[PDB]
């Protein structure tokens, strides 16, 4: 069983987006589909719920007017469209199939971002260092995500990478740290590579001690 | 209208423990149908309980749902250390469904550690670029709460502070980051700086210095 | 309409 949602979708203040989510593993007509907004990542709020078979709806009230729900049967699709879309919209959505009173499955989320602000790639400094940790300092991106390998993947093992810390300006900022021997500090070669698709950058960073 | 669930709860492998759902409308009945949701990391969301105290298909037998008093009830009857994560409760109000808070569930499935406490300086090439950031890790704990605190000299810091919510390192440990942003001249006008970890009633302290 | 549940415990408009 498979609730496939569609991508992130960073939009302007005042547009629209409409979410997909396609079921698959199960018969799409046995479920309602539900939708839910996850806020801070943390609170949930439910917005409504659709038959696939017959299109009834119940809205949550407070998103009358916000979101409209729809329903493909033929290509078990549920859809949901966001309208007059202001940055109080920003969140995680999630659908989730429901039938007798009770959530059987659920999607992986979708990442709202209602913003202004264009795509922006990070800036990257050494966090420079028996064990020592050495890391990168990726600053000043946006929006989510940034991910982070060491030697190109060679460097696994004792490898931590952070989330994001969204900070006040609206960018974010994650660390990535490894331990190593101190033994091998001064000729083992170290580099994080950096990668932020959104802004399609790619920065590697040699740290030193 | 608002649910109500238990922010944090603390069992071992093994033991029972109930988490419970309170609405503001009056007491929970049978016609609430109250679900129990798992979150667990990246957004991983399972169904355990809805229904009428029915359980979800291929959910574990220890989970259950009740009513205690005028609240539900889900009850671990076994704790398993898998079942450490984030319970939401939903409540059905004729026509909506509203969500509690979430209960972070702790299972205590491995030894406590309090933690590694790493704190870098602004890097001089950031400074150049006439920012400065001091980064404080804070690796290999468990339980997985902690609290941080900054100081400047020994003054505590009310601006400038992020910290990011513990999740789990590679070897099943917890990890967290915060970050203080500062200016260079502010960098520089104190003699030093602290990151300050408070992980079951201990501290563990990092100092670093602009000289 | 009163959200109700049909055969297969699924949303339907109840009276
Ligand atoms: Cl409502
Ligand atoms: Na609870």
């Amino acid at each position: 069983v498979q609730l496939q949602q569609s991508g992130p979708e960073l939009v302007k203040p005042g547009s629209s987006v409409k979410i997909s989510c396609k079921g698959s593993g199960y018969t799409f007509t046995d479920y309602n589909m539900e939708w839910v907004k996850q806020s801070h990542g943390k609170s949930l709020e439910w917005i409504g719920v659709i038959n696939p078979n017959n299109r009834f709806t119940s809205y949550n009230q407070n998103f009358r007017g916000k979101a409209t729900l729809t329903v493909d049967k033929s290509s078990s699709t549920a859809y949901m469209d966001l309208r007059s879309l202001t940055s109080e919209d920003s969140a995680v959505y999630f659908c989730a199939g429901s039938r007798w009173y009770q959530y059987d499955y659920w999607g992986q989320g979708t990442t709202l971002t209602v913003s202004s602000a264009s795509t922006k790639g990070p800036s990257v400094f050494p966090l420079a260092p028996a064990t020592a940790a050495l890391g990168c300092l990726v600053k000043d991106y946006f929006p989510e995500p940034v991910t982070v390998s060491w030697n190109s993947g060679a460097l696994t093992s004792g490898v931590h990478t952070f989330p994001a810390v969204l900070q006040s300006s609206g960018l974010y900022s994650l660390s990535s740290v490894v331990t190593v021997p101190s033994s091998s500090l001064g000729t083992q070669t170290y580099i994080c590579n950096v990668n932020h698709a959104p802004s399609n950058t790619k920065v590697d960073k040699k740290v030193e001690p | 209208v608002v649910v109500t669930q238990e922010s944090a709860l603390t069992t071992s492998p093994g033991e029972t423990v109930t988490l419970t759902c309170r609405s503001s409308t009056g007491a929970v009945t049978t016609s609430n149908y109250a679900n129990w949701v798992q979150e667990k990391p990246d957004h991983l969301f399972t169904g355990l309980i809805g229904g009428i105290n029915n359980r979800a298909p291929g959910v574990p037998a220890r989970f259950s749902g009740s009513l205690i008093a005028d609240k539900a009830a889900l009850t671990i009857t076994g704790a398993q250390t898998e079942d450490e994560a984030i319970y939401f409760c939903a409540l059905w109000y004729s026509n909506h469904w509203v969500f509690g808070g979430g209960t972070k569930l702790t299972v205590l499935g491995q030894p406590k550690a309090a933690p590694s406490v790493t704190l870098f300086p602004p890097s001089s090439e950031e400074l150049q670029a006439n920012k400065a950031t001091l980064v404080c890790l804070i690796s290999d704990f468990y339980p997985g709460a902690v609290t941080v605190a900054w100081k400047a000299d020994s003054s505590p810091v009310k601006a400038g502070v992020e910290t990011t919510t513990p999740s789990k390192q590679s070897n099943n440990k917890y990890a967290a980051s915060s970050y203080l942003s500062l200016t260079p001249e502010q960098w520089k006008s104190h003699r030093s700086y602290s990151c300050q970890v408070t992980h079951e009633g201990s501290t563990v302290e990092k100092t670093v210095a602009p000289t | 309409p009163i959200p109700v549940l049909d055969e297969n415990g699924l949303f339907a408009p109840g009276p």
